[PDB]
DNA sequence: CGTCCGTTCGCCCGTAAATTCAGA
DNA sequence: TCTGAATTTACGGGCGCAACTATGCCGGACG
RNA sequence: GGCAUAGUUG
């Protein structure tokens, strides 16, 4: 199996499962833990923001790639707003405060 | 080609800031205005960066002092360009 | 964008300003039309346009109207990105306490009003009441009441009062509550009071409010006023096939809610009776609980055929929430899967990619060469000529290949390794190409396994790819400094069997010009491959200053020997292949080339061995046969002894001359005799199989066995497994555990019969649980040191302290375990390392010590080095790159930046699958030595020791510490301290099962405070004639002399005590209870003679516990103080103990047991932290009282017992740091000039850099105290709420951090993991310093 | 067919609460 | 007869990763 | 396309 772009899911904007759904090989997390040991910082970050869930992001780096630039933005995993949602939807304030 | 990169480790003796100094400069190339400082054997910009670390002659400081350089430059020619 | 996350409780104004607009409505779709309802949970005017730029009733349809509501339906037309991240709300008709923080255990509820969780239930619960506003009556504020307490104070007290129901009373009492009053009572409470208990519940309820005080929270914003909504588009349905909709089970849990909270609206329009809102109110409050978290409050509600749904909380936790399942491990694009194959021709940086799938995962890279090139002027064009797969879309993917990396990774991605770049090789096939060096590193065989490709996209991925990550730049493993490339099973029986030699071949003894000569030799049949000739060796040794210095020989060596030195590279010596090349002998060859030559030539040469390997193992054509497990031909003869003993042994068990237990052991004892003694003969039988000679005399040489030759080269198979295949398989042990009698008598060449093989199925059977039931373990194990250890990172360059660990080889009490080289290699140094001739520096202070340095100590035979460690380090929230040392994956110092605690954590925790569920005799020739001991002569001449603790060491003749025993009290010595003896001969002898009571000086016996009758018991004797006197203790004496403890003393020929030696006090010795006393009153004694007799873990569960720090089941008391000690009051409940100093704290005292067998008497001055029991040492216990380089000694040494026991070589320094993580927080005991509390547990940095500041001014710092936390506590217990969030425990983690108001700076690796910016060790590590210094 | 509203039974450990000693 | 320590007891946390195939379903009951 | 169940692979 292997996939370049295909669908998403709705609930986290991330690439579907398995093969019969044309769907995304999983960098878990002790893939993260192996790349956290080595300095491959840029690698995860595109791994787990660009390639993942970060919607603006993933079609500037697919209008980058196709131009010629092998550049990203980096942006914010919409997973971890789905996250900001469901625990502001407790009795819990969650913010980002400013810079 | 490339099979290892100790040499280039071992003049930038980091193993991440090697990284970077390449990424900035392969970004040069690729984007990129400017062009190869070593005959190009048919390799992609980040093994030309790597390359051109090997030899010595590409570095963090080269490339802000030719930065700067340009800089300089693109202040002077607007400089004269309008006034 | 930002810099830090802010949590806190949510006020109803702060949850009604994030709402747009408040759901009323228990209705979200039309079912017949797929329209959003008015004001549903779907809605439109609520959470906006369901497509984009579209009104609900279609009036604006474009983007002219961008921003404009209708006035229809009322729908705000833009992007449905709003739609999901519009939220709303819910008017709760009453209020409603939030499940958190009334069952969080402890609950913020309870403990906040000082009251029992089970009354605040039930009153939230309606089935009773609490007061408000008690007054002038005969009723309280917090006395709750039931309705016959109520009823009599509304008939009694019908006056001003006010005792509520509900959640409403709740609430009222959290709003007409002071918090500062309350911690005012309080802390004078708790500053006057006496109580343990009450300081402890005083203490916890002052910090829960004076949090509560610090932060902008209220007490009543945990009533819930207003219940938010879910934004509809995080909370979806799925159209499915058929009219009907896919039931959300969050959905379901808003309509509940919604339903119950209308219905109570409607019932108090109308004025409902008393007990139908109650009722409707409780089923209202049951049904919030339920949606914010479902279950915990019990009896959790299901709605799709009894299947409890999925809440709030079920959503934000566990191993399927947001942390676990979609922040921390995403699914990624741009990735492929497949089973992987050999590909042998690879080289080591390279893997076979097919070429279908190469086409899929560079689809975009392709697109845009061929609208560079000019073969698609649209994106369309070119997908669809990728899609046809055109003759020019090949040739732009084998151009956009060329050094493209892909990240190849195998599923239990157990260490860094795991996951390795290779440059791509295109394929036509459907299954990856895996070069077979790597296969280790992956533990990945090719009986079926899948790995996945991952591509790196941008510019700074490719560069880690090829930079970091590539297969050629991890040789060695980062656990240890051993390679990781070693050549596995085919290239060492090639290299075994071309590098040996036979007694007599073809060609033997010829002379040969060079290994050309031999190639050409071997290749046209003219001489052996393993025929033992003379050639001409040129081998370069570069000894001068990094110049090759050629030197040309005669070696006496085989054709196959020179055959591969024509692959060793210049910088070696010929004697590396100049042995059978075994496995370890191929692995010590890499490691030598790496330390000389250095990566390239490494990885040349690492190469080259697996092609000639390869090649020659084919050439072999080593098979294996039925005839080459060689049964020996005495196997029948031993069997047959050994079931003529057995037989002998039942013979003699059934006419009663032993029992049972002790013939089931001598059974078992001559079973495994027997077993051994026919593995030896196969053993030998293989060894020495061939006896090959035509030319004179036989000679023995080393058997050419196919099963023989596998086994001893390292290839496959062990002793163990030859064993089973042709000697017996021996003894095998029942599920119950215990071994069985008869053994397997059969090999495997033989048939097993239906017994045996049923024994052998519970055996395996065993194993195969065992295996499923521990990798679990092992993954749990790893995740807890992962997560505990992760923000670790070398952040400095120098530390500049003087402290360090003192290394010394572990000897367990025979040879040693580990020596000193593999110990102290690349560790930098911290003092200075004097020779051990007289006071001269060998090395200086800050040195790396790298194998030229470890080998000069060696030489020099020094044996302690004090090294700097990763626990000793002054750097603040970090490690210094000199405390570490080297990096173990390269041989140079650890870079600034790279994380250590992931890959101290992963190294710990890989091999965790591996890990399973007298008298002295002197060995070697060399000095005795005695350590901290104070020993006296008797009168025979033979020392005893009169001290605790002395430590016996046989030294060697160079003064290195050879073995190490324990002597304990009382110890008899035929020898002398410092005279050195013969090893061979027991130097120290005594008797375990007594403990002596040895006297110290001489004279007559006087029994002093002793009554005959209550203070000692009579025995008279009948089968020895000789009476005893023996001293009971207090709860076996009579109740006459108990109150009194007699003495033994030691007196003159006239009956004057004689005095200790050394002080005023008179020698009277304290006899305690249960002595065997065979002397009688009035017996001559003399000094060094004994006065009575004293009577009497695991594997991976054992370093789970370690790293765990478990107090175990018997704890060894230790000293707190030291000084003299003695005994208290007569067993109040326990045995007082009373340790009395010179010059300290005269009233310590601890309470003892006095069942457990103490060790120390009245009579020795001990120091802190000296043993008082016996048993294992609490790790708390060995840090409060001996300090932290003693507590990090321990746990590493206790851990690595395990992983040497198991075979495993692991590096001390991911243990030393895990120790450091441990130990990180700090609790405070005098507060000094700083703001510190009293006795708050505070970080360590904090404290030491708060301490550090005021060192500088003219105050005095706050005195600090280290504590050890286990993982899991120490994990939990960090300042960022995040990664306590994502580890165990979220909830409670989260009710904490949004009731204490805490606030995360996000300044470790997990947080930006979740937040998804760059990680602060690598290549990001540049990026938050440029962060921190343009702030 | 069109619509429409209410199953106990594992292992281990830490921690807070209830209970029981053990006094003065 | 009150009151604090220690013991016991009830209860909530946790219990590996990645991958593939299939069926059932999302609710059983009045006009 | 989500969950559950069952089976399977390393
Ligand atoms: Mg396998
Ligand atoms: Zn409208
Ligand atoms: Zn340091």
């Amino acid at each position: 199996h292997a996939r370049s772009t295909g669908s998403y899911s709705l609930v986290t904007q991330q690439p579907l499962g398995g093969k019969a759904q044309f769907g995304g090989q999983r960098f878990g997390e002790m893939e993260v833990w192996a790349l956290e040991a080595y300095g491959a910082a840029y690698t995860l970050q595109e791994m787990l923001t660009v390639k993942s869930d970060d919607v603006n992001g993933r079609t500037k780096m697919y209008k980058n790639i196709v131009d010629g630039n092998h550049q990203m933005e980096p942006g914010m995993p919409e997973s971890f707003n789905v996250l900001l949602k469901e625990i502001r939807s407790l009795g819990i304030n969650i913010e980002l405060e400013d810079e | 080609a490339r099979v290892t990169v100790q040499d280039a480790v071992e003049k930038i003796g980091n193993r991440f800031d090697l990284v970077l100094v390449a990424a900035r400069r392969a970004r040069q190339m690729q984007v990129g205005g400017k062009d190869p400082l070593v005959p190009e054997e048919n390799d992609k910009t980040t093994v030309i960066a790597l390359r051109e670390i090997e030899e010595g002659l590409i570095n963090n400081q080269i490339l802000d002092v030719r930065e700067r350089q340009e800089q300089q430059e693109q202040e002077a020619a607007e400089l004269q360009a309008v006034t | 964008e930002f810099d830090a996350i802010k949590i806190a409780l949510a006020s109803p104004d702060m949850i009604r300003s994030w709402s747009f607009g408040e759901v009323k409505k228990p209705e979200t779709i039309n079912y017949r039309t797929f329209k959003p309802e008015r004001d549903g949970l779907f809605c439109a005017r609520i959470f906006g346009p369901v497509k984009d730029y579209e009104c609900l009733c279609g009036k604006y349809k474009r983007l002219k109207h961008r921003g404009v509501i209708c006035e229809k339906c009322g729908v705000e037309v833009t992007q449905t990105k709003v739609r999901r991240e519009r939220m709303g709300h819910i008017e709760l008709a009453s209020p409603t306490a939030h499940i958190w923080f009334l069952k969080s255990l402890p609950s913020r509820i309870g403990l906040l009003l000082d009251m029992p969780l089970r009354d605040i239930e039930r009153v939230l619960y309606f089935e009773s009441y609490v007061v408000i506003e008690g007054g002038m009556t005969n009723l309280e504020r917090q006395q709750i009441l039931t309705e016959e307490q109520y009823l009599d104070a509304l008939e009694e007290f019908g006056d001003e009062f006010d005792a509520k129901m509900g959640a409403e009373a709740i609430q009222a009492l959290l709003k007409s509550m002071d918090l500062e009053q309350e911690c005012e009572q309080l802390r004078e409470e708790l500053n006057e009071t006496n109580s343990e208990t009450k300081r402890k519940k005083l203490t916890k309820r002052i910090k829960l409010l004076e949090a509560f005080v610090q932060s902008g929270n209220k007490p009543e914003w945990m009533i819930l006023t207003v219940l938010p909504v879910l934004p509809p588009d995080l909370r979806p349905l799925v159209p499915l096939d058929g009219g009907r909709f896919a039931t959300s089970d969050l959905n379901d849990l808003y309509r509940r809610v919604i339903n119950r909270n209308n219905r109570l609206k409607r019932l108090l329009d109308l004025a409902a009776p008393d007990i139908i809102v109650r009722n409707e109110k409780r089923m209202l409050q049951e049904a919030v609980d339920a949606l914010l978290d479902n279950g915990r409050r019990g009896r959790a509600i299901t709605g799709s055929n009894k299947r409890p749904l999925k809440s709030l909380a079920d959503m934000i936790k566990g191993k399927q929430g947001r942390f676990r399942q979609n922040l921390l491990g995403k699914r990624v694009d741009y990735s492929g899967r497949s089973v992987i194959t050999v590909g042998p021709y690879l080289r080591l940086h390279q893997c076979g990619l097919p070429k279908k799938m190469a086409l899929e995962l560079f689809k975009p890279f392709i697109y845009g060469k061929l609208e560079l090139r000019g073969l698609a002027t649209t994106i369309k064009a070119a997908k669809k000529m990728v899609e046809r797969e055109e003759a020019v879309v090949w040739d732009i993917l084998d151009e956009v290949i060329r050094e493209h990396p892909v990240l190849l990774n195998r599923a239990p991605t157990l260490h860094r390794l795991g996951i390795q770049a290779f440059e791509p090789v295109l394929i036509e096939g459907k299954a990856i190409q895996l070069h077979p060096l790597v296969c280790a590193a992956y533990n990945a065989d090719f009986d079926g396994d899948q790995m996945a490709v991952h591509v790196p996209l941008t510019l700074e991925a490719q560069l880690e790819a090829r930079a970091l990550m590539m297969s050629t730049n991890n040789i060695l493993s980062p656990a240890n400094g051993e390679p990781i490339i070693v050549p596995s099973q085919d290239v060492v029986l090639g290299l075994y069997y071309m590098t040996r030699d036979c007694v007599n071949a073809k060609g033997e003894g010829m002379v040969l010009t060079g290994p050309k000569e031999a190639e050409r030799l071997y290749r046209s049949g003219l001489a052996s491959l393993h025929a033992r000739v003379k050639v001409r060796i040129t081998e370069y040794e570069k000894d001068a200053n990094g110049e090759l210095v050629a030197k040309t020989s005669l070696k006496d060596t085989t054709v196959g020997r020179a055959i591969l030195w024509m692959i060793v590279p210049k910088g070696l010596p010929y004697s590396i292949v100049n042995q059978a090349l075994g496995k370890k002998a191929i692995s010590k060859m890499l490691n030598t080339c790496y330390r000389i030559l250095g990566l390239k030539p490494t990885v040349i040469f690492a190469d080259q061995i697996m092609y000639t390997g390869f090649a020659y193992a084919a050439r072999s054509g080593a098979s294996v046969g039925i005839d080459d497990m060689v049964i020996p031909e005495k196997k029948h003869e031993i069997i047959s002894e050994a079931e003529a003993e057995v037989a002998e042994i039942q013979e003699q068990f059934q006419s009663g001359l032993v029992t049972a237990g002790e013939r089931y052991n001598k059974v078992i004892d001559i079973w495994a005799a027997a077993n051994d003694r026919v593995s030896k003969a196969m053993m030998d039988n293989l060894q020495t199989e061939t006896v090959i000679n035509r030319d004179g005399q036989e000679e023995k040489q080393v058997s050419f066995n196919s099963i023989y030759m596998m086994a001893d080269s390292g290839a496959r198979g062990s002793a163990a497994q030859i064993r089973q295949l042709a000697g017996m398989r021996g003894l095998m042990a029942k599920p119950d555990g215990s071994i069985i009698e008869t053994p397997i008598t059969a090999n495997f060449r033989e048939g097993l019969n239906v017994l045996q093989y049923f024994i052998s199925t519970h055996g395996a059977r065993k194993g195969l649980a065992d295996t499923a039931l521990k990798t679990a373990n092992s993954g749990y194990l790893t995740r807890r040191l992962v997560d505990v250890a992760q923000d670790l990172v070398v952040t400095e360059d120098d530390c500049g302290t003087h402290e360090g660990i003192m290394m010394t080889p572990v000897i367990e009490g025979g040879d040693v375990k580990e020596p000193l080289r593999d110990r102290v290699l690349g560790r930098v140094t911290a003092e200075d390392v004097l020779k051990p001739g007289t006071a001269d520096i060998l090395v200086p202070r800050n040195t790396l010590l790298h194998e030229q340095w470890c080998d000069l100590l060696e030489e020099n035979s020094v044996d302690a080095v004090k090294v700097r460690s990763v626990v000793s380090c002054d750097t603040d929230f970090g490690v210094c790159a000199h405390c570490y040392g080297r990096d173990l994956a390269r041989g140079h110092i650890i870079n600034k930046g790279e994380a250590i605690g992931v890959i101290a954590a992963q190294s710990i925790g890989e091999p965790g699958t591996q890990l399973t569920m007298s008298s002295i005799q002197v060995k070697n020739k060399g000095s005795i030595k005695l350590s901290n001991v104070k020993s006296v002569v008797n009168s025979s001449g033979k020392l005893v020791i009169t001290s605790r603790n002395t430590e016996l060491k046989l030294i060697d003749e160079f003064g290195r510490t050879k073995e190490s025993y324990k002597v304990p009290y009382g110890a008899v010595l035929a020898k002398g301290d410092g005279e050195q003896v013969a090893g061979g001969e027991t130097v120290a002898n005594w008797d375990p099962h007594t403990m002596p009571v040895i006297t110290e000086v001489s004279g007559f016996v006087r029994f002093t405070d002793m009554i005959d009758g209550q203070t000692i018991t009579r025995q008279t004797d009948e089968l020895t004639g000789l009476s005893s006197l023996v001293v009971l203790d207090s709860a076996e004496r009579t109740a006459g002399g108990k109150d009194l403890r007699p003495a033994l003393k030691i007196v003159d020929a006239q009956g004057n005590d004689v005095l200790i030696p050394g002080t005023d006090m008179p020698a009277q010795y304290f006899l305690p209870g249960k002595a065997i006393v065979q002397l009688e009153d009035g017996v001559q004694i003399s000094s060094g003679d004994t006065l009575a007799r004293i009577p009497q873990t695991g594997g991976l569960p054992r370093v789970a516990d370690l790293f765990e720090a478990r107090r175990p089941k018997e704890p060894a008391i230790l000293a707190e103080i030291s000084g003299i000690v003695s005994f208290g009051k007569e067993t109040k409940g326990k045995r007082r103990l009373v340790i009395t100093p010179v010059d300290g704290s005269d009233p310590y005292e601890e309470m003892i047991p006095k069942w457990r067998q103490l060790n120390v008497f009245e009579g020795e001055r001990v120091e802190r932290g000296d043993v008082i029991s016996d048993g294992p040492e609490a790790p708390h216990d060995i840090l409060r009282l001996r300090g932290v380089h003693a507590v990090t000694r321990y746990i590493v040494n206790e851990v690595q017992d395990v992983y040497r026991l198991q075979g495993v070589k692991i590096n001390d320094k991911h243990i030393e740091v895990i120790v450091r993580q441990m130990l990180r927080k700090a609790t405070i005991v005098n507060a000094g000039s700083s703001d510190f509390l009293e006795g708050e547990q505070v970080e360590y940095s904090r404290v030491k850099i708060a301490n550090r500041e005021l060192e500088a001014n003219g105050k005095v710092g706050a005195t600090y105290s280290r504590d050890l936390l286990g993982i899991t506590k120490a994990s939990l217990a960090t300042e960022s709420f995040i990664s306590a969030a994502s580890f165990q425990e979220t909830t409670r983690v989260l009710t904490e951090a949004a009731v204490a108001g805490k606030r995360d700076e996000l300044r470790g690796l997990k947080e930006n993991v979740i937040v998804g910016r760059l990680i602060p060790a690598g290549t990001g590590y540049a990026y938050h310093q440029d962060r921190m210094r343009r702030r």
